[PDB]
């Protein structure tokens, strides 16, 4: 239809699913909101909409050791629902 | 014991808001309900498509029409609407394979995580399995699974037997720690040091071929006591 | 095991009317069928999204393995990542992804397209490398709450201990178990390599999603009792008056042929997700524990397991 999207000076970002027009590419990363595909992600941050990278989780190291080990002592009573 | 109940009830009390405040969180027995609507929406809606006829009335066109020019024309609606009717029932029954998958998980989860206690990783809940609630839900059910989760770990350095008497000692049914000047015994899941004697401990072979041992002291419970 | 297929998207109107601008005002009157086939289709390529996560993100952190490699005498070096490699996949990962595999512009012209999946092969591989590292310097405390650290040799004497053999059989033991699980190891990427038909489960998911295409573009041939298969010949030799019931036998003609396939198409989404379902079992069970199920994880008393990505499915080293 007669709309028309500017393609200049809207940011206009390239990805393997197609030329997306209207968003700013970040570098930062966060978690999904809205799937675009080939591991890019949109969402509404602030006024404007943003595309990202997605971020599988936050990044954490085991300090594994030769003769170590790790015991709790303390524990927690959690209850989760299932539908 | 007075902490663990007042862990479960504080537990208890989040559910209800938990529930209530989140909109999504009832979005799988949503869908049952929006899908069957939707489908009965458009069977009826479509009965306004002509199908290729020069309208969608029955009646209109058979006073307007001859009886031999009629037939052609209501043809394509029957046939039309005949399909809608197949589609319809052919979807129902890919929809009907769907819901028996889920009612045959459900009545398994209802033996095993609420019955009895389940040992399977994640089945019923994520953590440790204690036991489970069900719930009932419009055209579903609803389990609260209740689990224990470990909390405030201890770095710790650990041997993987003890020697004494030039015989390796294995643990029976704990793990071997220091806190860096004394060997303990503890159960695994937590921490509850204790003296390494005799009793909980099992010997078995020499002191060479362990990858690992370590110089300690093996208590005698029987020694002391015959010496008084 | 497959976990997901191929994402396909339709264009009712071209398919059906080609370049035709009459055919496209009279597919208008016959009800809301091309609305029905994109919203089923797209139902089906949500689905594979939540397959693949389903699977594969498991764990919420991403773990790595220490600089130094030495695990009491195990390897891993053939499931672990290589750095080399600018892909970082591992080695028997890099083989997976060879045994897995103009036509493509041709079915684009006609409506027929494909959409990308949502996790690239790079993410699965991360997911992958994280749950091994996991499993390694944790065992399956890491499945159950914060990962607690022990060595690997203390996490294997625990393992006997869940199968009825004593501890001390494992550490007298040591240096013979370690020898044997290194050939184990590298015997399942020889023998992988050298048939071709190994990978014989994922190749069909792929040749059924390419097959049911080419006959749907073959089916553009055929004529349903019409004077011709070609619209524009039609419209260009008969008056409108008469053209109607041409044009309407290939109408019903190519909108049958649309929905047969996307009826076959929901049928085998329904056992691929069957198929994911099962594979995310596995992945909680085997590789997140410890199973005494008999006969769910390996063939034997079950003693750990790995994870490894593969186009369009994973596999499993028991
Ligand atoms: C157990 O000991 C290890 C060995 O030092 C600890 O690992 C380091 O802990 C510091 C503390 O902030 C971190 O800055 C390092 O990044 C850790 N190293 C690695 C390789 O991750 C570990 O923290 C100790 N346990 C606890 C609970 O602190
Ligand atoms: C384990 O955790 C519990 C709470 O999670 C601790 O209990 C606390 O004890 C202190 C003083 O004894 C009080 O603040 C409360 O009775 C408890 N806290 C709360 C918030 O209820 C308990 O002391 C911990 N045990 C260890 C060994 O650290
Ligand atoms: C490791 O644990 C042992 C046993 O609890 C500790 O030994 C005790 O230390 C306290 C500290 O004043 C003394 O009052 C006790 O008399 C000690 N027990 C005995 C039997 O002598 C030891 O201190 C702990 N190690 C560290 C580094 O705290
Ligand atoms: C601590 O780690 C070192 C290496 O990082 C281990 O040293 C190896 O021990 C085995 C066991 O006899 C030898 O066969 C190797 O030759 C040693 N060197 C290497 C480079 O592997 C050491 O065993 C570890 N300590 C413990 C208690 O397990
Ligand atoms: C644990 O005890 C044994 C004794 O059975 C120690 O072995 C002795 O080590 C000394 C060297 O410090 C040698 O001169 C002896 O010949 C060894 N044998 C005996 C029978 O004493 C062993 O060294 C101890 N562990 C550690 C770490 O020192
Ligand atoms: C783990 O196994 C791999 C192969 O299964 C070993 O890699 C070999 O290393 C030797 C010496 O560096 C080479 O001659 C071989 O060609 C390597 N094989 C391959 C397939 O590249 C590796 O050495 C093993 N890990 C350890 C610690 O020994």
């Amino acid at each position: 239809p007669t709309w028309r999207v500017y393609s200049t000076g809207s940011n206009v970002f390239q990805t393997r699913a197609g030329c997306l027009i209207g968003a700013e590419y970040v570098n930062n990363s966060y978690e999904c909101d809205i799937p675009i595909g080939a591991g890019i992600c949109a969402s509404y941050q602030t006024q404007s909409i943003i595309a990202y990278t997605m971020s599988l989780g936050a990044e954490n190291s085991v300090a594994y050791s030769n003769n170590s080990i790790a015991i709790p002592t303390n524990f927690t009573i959690s209850v989760t629902t299932e539908i | 014991q007075k902490l663990i109940a007042n862990q479960f009830n504080s537990a208890i009390g989040k559910i209800q808001d938990s529930l209530s405040s989140t909109p999504s969180a009832l979005g799988k027995l949503q869908d049952v309900v929006n899908h069957n609507a939707q489908a009965l929406n458009t069977l009826v809606k479509q009965l306004s498509s002509k199908f290729g006829a020069i309208s969608s009335v029955l009646n209109d066109i058979f006073s307007r029409l001859d009886p031999p020019e009629a037939e052609v024309q209501i043809d394509r609606l029957i046939t039309g609407r005949l399909q809608s009717l197949q589609t319809y029932v052919t979807q129902q029954l890919i929809r009907a394979a769907e819901i028996r998958a889920s009612a045959n998980l459900a009545a398994t989860k209802m033996s095993e995580c609420v019955l009895g206690q389940s040992k399977r990783v994640d089945f019923c809940g994520k953590g440790y399995h204690l036991m489970s609630f069900p719930q009932s839900a419009p055209h579903g059910v609803v389990f609260l699974h209740v689990t224990y989760v470990p909390a405030q770990e201890k770095n710790f350095t650990t041997a993987p037997a003890i020697c004494h008497d030039g015989k390796a000692h294995f643990p029976r049914e704990g793990v071997f720690v220091s806190n860096g000047t004394h060997w303990f015994v503890t159960q695994r899941n937590f921490y509850e040091p204790q003296i390494i004697t005799t009793d909980n401990t099992f010997v078995s072979g020499n002191c060479d071929v362990v990858i690992g041992i370590v110089n300690n002291t093996v208590y005698d419970p029987l020694q002391p006591e015959l010496d008084s | 095991l497959p976990v997901s297929m191929t994402k396909t998207s339709v264009d009712c109107t071209m398919y059906i009317c080609g370049d035709s601008t009459e055919c496209s005002n009279l597919l208008l009157q016959y009800g809301s069928f091309c609305t029905q086939l994109k919203r089923a289709l797209t139902g089906i390529a949500v689905e594979q999204d939540k397959n693949t996560q389903e699977v594969f993100a498991q764990v919420k952190q991403i773990y790595k393995t220490p600089p130094i490699k030495y695990f009491g005498g195990f390897n891993f070096s053939q499931i672990l990542p290589d750095p080399s490699k600018p892909s970082k996949r591992s080695p028997i990962e890099d083989l997976l992804f060879n045994k897995v595999t103009d036509l493509i512009c041709a079915q684009k012209f006609k409506g027929l397209t494909v959409l990308p999946p949502l996790l690239t092969d790079e993410m699965i591989a991360q997911y992958t490398s994280a749950l091994l590292a996991g499993t390694i310097t944790s065992g399956w405390t890491f499945g159950a709450g914060p990962a607690l650290q022990i060595p690997f040799p203390m996490q294997m004497a625990y393992r006997f201990n869940g199968i009825g053999v004593t501890q001390n059989v494992l550490y007298e033991n040591q240096k013979l178990i370690a020898n044997q699980f290194n050939s184990a190891i590298g015997k399942i990427q020889d023998s992988l390599s050298s048939t071709p038909s190994a990978l014989g489960k994922l190749q069909d998911v792929v040749n059924h999603n390419a097959q049911a295409l080419n006959t749907l573009v073959k089916q553009l041939s055929s004529k349903f009792g019409a004077i011709s298969s070609v619209l524009n010949d039609i419209f260009s030799r008969l008056d409108p008056p008469e053209a109607e019931v041409q044009i309407d036998r290939l109408i019903t003609g190519r909108l049958q042929s649309l929905q047969t396939y996307v009826t076959q198409q929901l049928i085998r989404a329904a056992e691929i997700r069957a198929s994911a379902n099962l594979a995310a079992t596995k992945m909680s069970e085997c590789v997140l524990g410890q199973s005494k199920r008999v006969d769910f994880c390996g063939k034997g008393y079950h003693l750990m397991s790995f994870p490894q990505s593969a186009p369009h499915g994973v596999v499993f080293l028991h």
